[PDB]
């Protein structure tokens, strides 16, 4: 009977699914045992170029790699897309791009801090601007009876559900008084 | 009015600074040099690239598209005049667009009257074509009685320029001397119209497919034939009509094309 203190979101299924995603990355040739690609990733032979072994790896595994490695940003977080989303994200379908958009962005910033501080800071600024462009639309959209929240992220879904719950409660109280 | 002139001067100055920046990060000056070496007369721009450096221009270029586009083409002419290469082409220089449209990516079914006056991008299949025909733009005349040269300009509702004039062909001097047309100095342009229909993979079942009419001029003519699958960028606009001073309120609408993919 001994106790181990852990993260406040240790049991969260959404957080486990967010950790289970994978990103494209590259490892230096010969600096890691090539048993790794069969042992962890199940890949018989790494794909190889002049820059290194090129693979995809999950975030839970990537936090454990104290060796050297490098990250390539996925399609939804590429710099052209960053310019598009920073320009106008008020009506875009973020769930079509990624169901764990802001969470995977925050994971990418924490990983990229050691390689590329300027790129990490740029992506963080983009995330703040993107959420600021959309929160008011979410809180307004929750008040309609016909809304169903098709386009929103998992993070935005919490705000949407709370707003619709409050609207249902006050409408039920009002319609007693006929 | 003078505030409108000041704003147009500011907008043209902003577009000119973007085009002819001292160290061009988007290389449109080098693309202008390529254009004038090749003898072409329109320049293709990324609206997503304008969106980064001048977003207040780029989003206004969709809603208030006519004034912004006129200012941009004026800035292009001044940027060309700063070069050491000469402007051979008697027609002016023009601009086409590419990039991300979002709200204004539409079909012939979804083009409706809310979009009138806006820049749009539309998709479909070419179903008709007119033959290419020539249209008068300016006329040059010689007065043999006085050795003077007269000129006149013409305009039409299908042109992007909103200005209108009498459109009578001149035949006599103000002193009622007769005039002679100079065919080697008068200016004409190639002109074509066509129509596009909904793609068969998108039209809902049972119903008839819907369609839209299109106008193309200059280097954009003679580019398509029936059956082509195309994506077309232009301004959606409406055309009035008259018969004996009585007007039916039902007007016709077209797309005036900037660019074809």
């Amino acid at each position: 009977f001994e106790i181990q203190r852990v993260e406040s979101k240790f049991f969260d299924l959404d957080d486990i699914i967010a950790k289970s995603d994978s990103t494209s990355c590259t490892f230096e040739i010969g600096d890691l045992n090539p048993d790794f690609f069969q042992e962890m990733l199940g890949v018989s032979k790494p794909t190889q170029n002049a820059d290194g072994y090129g693979v995809d790896a999950p975030y839970w595994l990537l936090e454990s790699v104290r060796s050297s490695f490098s990250i390539q940003l996925p399609k939804a977080y590429s710099v052209n897309m960053q310019n598009v989303l920073n320009a106008d994200s008020k009506k875009l379908n973020l769930s079509g791009l990624q169901q764990h958009f802001y969470g995977n962005g925050m994971q990418l910033c924490r990983l990229m801090k050691g390689e590329n501080p300027d790129g990490a800071l740029s992506l963080a600024r983009c995330l703040v601007s993107t959420l600021t462009q959309r929160l008011g639309e979410i809180v307004s959209t929750a008040t309609h009876l016909q809304s169903k929240g098709e386009k929103f992220d998992s993070l935005e879904t919490k705000v949407f559900l709370e707003g619709k719950r409050c609207k249902e409660d006050i409408d039920t109280w009002l319609r007693q008084d006929n | 009015d003078r505030a409108e002139d000041a704003r147009k001067q500011e907008i043209t100055e902003q577009y000119l600074n973007f085009l002819d920046n001292q160290a061009d990060t988007f290389h449109y000056r080098q693309k202008i040099v390529k254009m004038m070496n090749d003898g072409e007369s329109r320049l293709v721009m990324n609206l997503d690239e304008i969106r980064e450096i001048l977003p207040e221009r780029a989003e206004g270029l969709l809603t208030q598209s006519v004034l912004e586009m006129n200012c941009l083409q004026s800035a292009l002419q001044m940027a060309i005049n700063r070069s050491d290469v000469q402007a051979v082409v008697k027609t002016g220089f023009h601009v086409g667009f590419e990039g991300t449209f979002g709200e204004r990516h539409v079909n012939p079914r979804t083009l409706k009257s809310s979009y009138l006056g806006n820049l749009v991008c539309c998709e479909g299949i070419v179903t008709k074509c007119s033959t290419v025909r020539q249209k008068l733009l300016t006329s040059v005349h010689y007065c043999p009685a006085t050795n003077k040269v007269l000129e006149k300009k013409f305009a039409d509702f299908t042109m992007l320029d909103t200005a209108v004039t009498n459109n009578n062909y001149p035949t006599e001097d103000e002193n009622k001397n007769p005039l002679e047309t100079e065919f080697g100095h008068s200016v004409y342009k190639d002109h074509q119209t066509f129509t596009i229909q909904e793609l068969p993979e998108s039209a809902p079942a049972g119903q008839l497919p819907r369609a839209v009419d299109c106008v193309a001029d200059l280097d954009l003519a003679d580019r398509v034939k029936p059956g082509d699958r195309v994506r077309i960028i232009g301004v959606f606009r409406v055309l009035p009509n008259k018969q004996n001073g009585v007007s039916s309120g039902s007007f016709r609408s077209i797309i005036i094309i900037n660019h074809i993919q």
